[PDB]
């Protein structure tokens, strides 16, 4: 009998979580072609070995990467 | 992510309130009383739960147009600060900004 | 056949720090890992519990019944044996009367004809037995309204060890028409002070009544006017209502319980229904 | 794109309804033909407990004269379970029956017997003029008249004490506004609907606060497990799966609940077997599709819905991906799936899901 | 453009519910009623609508 | 500063709405009527603020 209410409520939501994917699609996809630091490291002298991806990993996150994902019930 | 569990928590709390029938199982009236009458009953619950899913969508459409603004002024910085030398006095960092 | 009694040590009673004791389970319902919120009759916190000796020494007050009870026994042989529960407690009212025999219990909601001074005499004999030959509980039992008799259990009635192991807790509520028994045993190898720490109470029974009980007395085995018994004591604390926050492990087992009223503190745990606030 | 339609759920495939273990008939036909009725004031208080009920023989019959339940409906209490029942008997004159509903005022309402305003039980009345009504006069029946203040619900009261209406205390057994309480009624034969007595009696029951006391049909089925069915242990209806749980329950243990509100894991009677309730499987479905402008051979996405229980199959970690074939080539993204999955039409012709590309490789 | 006059055929649209009444038109359940007791039908509608 | 202090003057209004029940006094409805039926107007009221 309420009407459309139920249509009202998921076009909400829909458009919330569409919103969300172009939230991330917009911050990083800045770049059109993924590039790929050399081998050779020699920056001068600057030690980027925190930042840059970790090859020894199960993923490509960095160290600081994955300090920050240490750092950070749903059947119900 | 703690504010926005807070809410689904909430939410399916407000499955345990009556809003003034005799029971909050709807499958209790269902099976306790008869068919004329029930709707009596079952209607209560719907003006309730209703109001219910209401409000957590509302707050939805406010806090995530909250973030809205915190997903542009990050894809600026990304812009400016890292594609390139940022001018602009404390945008990029506290001093003097290099990369 | 009543006789009165006065080999008592006349003193006052004794005050004692209730610290963290008298949790039950409200519900009959199982959860786990979870704090749960709720508000029932409970033995406040941090209470002033009244201390009486059983040995001499011969305590045996009538004491006032309202919103349930808790009494705890420290017991070497446990001498008590039972209870009686009313609000005249002469024939006039449905009494309740709980008397433990060692081979099982007995539950009269009779009315029923005490004396003045009622106390089981179970008969000063040293010579290893002590054969009962005195009912010196009440007099007639014209009516009986209910008539249960539990699981014969035959509990240990004897020792004179230094620390006594046995602690036994009961909690008395009586709503809904309904008495309602909970109850716990412990070891516990300390001498006077009731145990600090945490426990639980698995629930005993619920049975019916209908009755208007407001005072009790209890009862403990014994001839009249010389005795040997063993060392015993108890506490009497009366119940509140209010409101509690639980843990209930993985296991069920209630862990720990947290107050609503005691201190600010608390109320702001109560409130977070979290158990550690942060600054 | 990807629209969103018509969420799904799996459907129940039969019944349970084991009830506690059988026993004999409660005697309710005793508490109605007993011999001798009391009066209000002295309301007649009984509890029945423990025995199988029937329900059909009490209503059906036309020996009763009005009946009226308050909380359910008398076509199925032959369905529900209870914790325990409580039988009121008394007699009433006629023209006050109606004020043994609920939430009303009246000399049999304010003074004598009360009702809540959460009732449960049932209320039947009926004509004895027959028997109760005696030619000299059965003014035995003494109902309340006067009280101080109104009492509570089923707070009985026997007192006989003389009221005092005015300031003078009350002194004797009589005195000028000191007055006896009870008054009797007038029942003879001679009388009229109205005046006629009426034996009335409460059928109240309560629910669910001990394990489940009073039923009727049994028909016991069985406990099978891992099927999408009904179930009626005790008075619980639902729906879900059943299984053989390791919850560590206590003897007196039953209805969990376990994080916020729902009835999981459960014993059940008859037996001691410590069961589970999980609801069966659901989720929504999706709908791929290019613009109708160009094909109309579509996929579906089963939501979070194993591929091996949804009954071109490609399980991708968003749900059942049922119509189109996974290429090992990347390609940009066209409708988008999820989970780093997108599909797309390509030529013969078809739908097609494969892995996004990031853009190129250009070192 | 789309999204705007998405919300008015909605708002238009809910002109036709019932709401628990026994009608969608006001004059529907004011010509088939009298005053004193037809007001919890307009009722169920001032709070739906 | 206007525009908040509108919106508290219009809210304590509203606590002089009948929002359909007898009266806008919450210590009026229970001297009236008796106990029992008395809870349906207090419902709209609270339903209202
Ligand atoms: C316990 O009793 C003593 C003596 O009366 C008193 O000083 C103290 O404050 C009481 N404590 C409690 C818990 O009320
Ligand atoms: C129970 O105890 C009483 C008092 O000691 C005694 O008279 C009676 O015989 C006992 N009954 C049983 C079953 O031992
Ligand atoms: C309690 O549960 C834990 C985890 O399931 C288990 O390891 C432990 O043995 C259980 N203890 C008892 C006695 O139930
Ligand atoms: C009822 O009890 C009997 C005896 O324990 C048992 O065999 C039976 O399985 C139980 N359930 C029935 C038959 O309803
Ligand atoms: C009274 O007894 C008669 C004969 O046994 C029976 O037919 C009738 O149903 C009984 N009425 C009740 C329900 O008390
Ligand atoms: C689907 O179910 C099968 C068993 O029938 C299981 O082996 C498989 O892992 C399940 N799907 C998952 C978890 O991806
Ligand atoms: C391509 O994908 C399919 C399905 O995952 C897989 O069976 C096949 O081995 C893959 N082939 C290559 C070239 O990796
Ligand atoms: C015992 O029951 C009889 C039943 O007629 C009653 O008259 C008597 O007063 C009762 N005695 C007590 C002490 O309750």
């Amino acid at each position: 009998q309420y009407g459309s209410f139920c249509t009202q409520l998921n076009r909400a939501l829909t458009g919330i979580a569409v919103e969300q994917d172009k939230n991330t699609q917009e911050v990083f996809a800045q770049v059109k072609q993924i590039y790929k630091t050399p081998p050779i490291k020699d920056f001068g002298g600057f030690n980027f070995s925190q930042i840059l991806p970790d090859p020894s990993k199960p993923s490509k996150r960095s160290f600081i990467e994955d300090l920050l994902f240490n750092k950070v019930l749903i059947c119900a | 992510v703690n504010q926005n569990a807070q809410a689904l928590n909430t939410l399916v709390k407000q499955l345990s309130s009556n809003f003034g029938a005799i029971s909050s199982v709807l499958n209790d009236i269902l099976a306790r009383l008869d068919k004329v009458e029930a709707e009596v009953q079952i209607d209560r619950l719907i003006t309730g739960r209703l109001q219910s899913l209401q409000t957590y969508v509302t707050q939805q459409l406010i806090r995530a147009a909250e973030i809205r603004a915190s997903a542009n002024l990050a894809a600026t910085k990304m812009s400016e600060c890292v594609l390139g030398q940022s001018k602009r006095v404390d945008f990029c960092g506290k001093g003097y900004h290099l990369m | 056949q009543c006789v009165n009694l006065t080999t008592r040590t006349q003193l006052p009673p004794a005050y004692t720090n209730s610290f963290t004791r008298g949790v039950y389970y409200p519900d009959k319902v199982f959860r786990s890992s979870v704090l749960h919120s709720t508000q029932d009759l409970f033995l406040p916190f941090f209470s002033n519990v009244t201390w009486f000796h059983a040995i001499k020494r011969f305590d045996n007050p009538v004491l006032p019944f309202n919103d349930g009870v808790y009494f705890a026994s420290t017991e070497k042989s446990n001498i008590i044996r039972g209870w009686i529960f009313g609000t005249t407690l002469d024939s006039k009212t449905q009494s309740l009367l709980i008397v433990n025999n060692a081979t099982n219990v007995v539950i009269k909601v009779c009315e029923f004809q005490f004396c003045n001074d009622p106390f089981l005499g179970v008969y000063h004999k040293n010579n290893k037995s002590w054969m009962e030959s005195e009912f010196r509980v009440y007099s007639s039992a014209n009516n009986c309204t209910f008539e249960y008799v539990s699981q014969p259990f035959l509990m240990d009635l004897e020792g004179k060890q230094g620390n006594f192991k046995n602690l036994r807790e009961f909690v008395f509520k009586n709503i809904d028409g309904y008495f309602k028994i909970y109850s716990k045993h412990t070891p516990i190898n300390l001498v006077r002070d009731l145990p600090q720490g945490f426990s639980a109470l698995e629930p005993l029974v619920d049975l019916p009544i209908g009755i208007n009980i407001t005072r009790f007395q209890t009862l403990l085995a014994l001839s009249s006017s010389g005795w040997t018994a063993g060392a015993a004591a108890y506490y009497v604390g009366y119940l509140q209502p209010r409101t509690f926050l639980l843990k209930y492990n993985e296991n069920g087992t209630i862990t720990d319980a947290v107050d609503c009223a005691l201190d600010p503190l608390s109320e702001t745990k109560c409130t977070l229904k979290s158990f550690t606030v942060e600054k | 794109g990807i629209y969103q339609t018509s969420n799904f759920r799996v459907q129940p495939t039969e019944s349970i309804v084991r009830f506690p273990n059988i026993t004999n008939l409660c005697p309710f036909g005793e508490v109605f033909n007993a011999t001798r009725f009391a009066s209000v004031y002295a309301w007649n208080r009984k509890r029945i407990s423990n025995c199988v009920a029937d329900y059909s023989v009490l209503y059906n019959s036309a020996s009763f004269s009005t009946f009226k339940c308050y909380g359910v409906s008398p076509t199925k209490l032959n369905d529900l379970c209870f914790t325990n029942v409580y039988a009121d008997s008394f007699v009433i004159r006629g023209d006050e029956v109606r004020q043994i509903a609920p939430g009303q005022t009246g000399k049999i309402a304010d003074y004598n017997y009360k009702l809540p305003d959460d009732f449960t039980g049932c209320v039947i009345a009926w004509n004895s003029n027959n028997l109760d009504s005696k030619v000299g006069g059965n003014y035995n029946y003494l109902y309340r008249l006067f009280r101080k203040s109104n009492l509570k619900p089923f707070e009985r009261d026997i007192s006989t004490e003389i009221y005092q209406a005015g300031s003078t205390p009350c002194n004797g057994v009589e005195g000028f506004n000191c007055y006896f309480p009870l008054q009797s009624y007038g029942f003879q034969p001679t009388y009229g609907v109205g005046y006629q007595p009426y034996r009335v009696v409460v059928l109240s029951f309560e629910l669910l606060h001990a394990p489940a006391t009073v039923c009727g049909p049994k028909k016991s089925t069985n406990l099978v497990k891992n099927k999408c069915v009904n179930f009626n242990f005790n008075g619980l209806t639902g729906t879900g799966v059943l299984t053989e749980s390791n919850k560590k329950f206590l003897p007196f243990q039953q209805f969990g609940r376990d994080i916020d509100d729902t009835t999981d894991a459960v014993r059940d009677p008859q037996t001691l077997e410590i069961l589970d309730i999980t609801p069966c499987s659901f989720g929504g479905v999706s709908v791929i599709t290019p613009g109708t402008n160009t094909s109309n051979q579509v996929a579906v996405l089963y939501q979070g819905v194993n591929c091996t229980e949804v009954p071109n199959v490609f399980q991708t970690r968003a749900g059942c991906l049922i119509g189109a074939e996974h290429v090992n080539n990347s390609y940009e993204c066209d409708i988008p799936i999820g989970a780093g999955i997108c599909a797309s039409y390509q030529t013969s012709q078809s739908i097609i899901a494969y892995t996004m590309s990031l853009g190129a490789e250009n070192s």
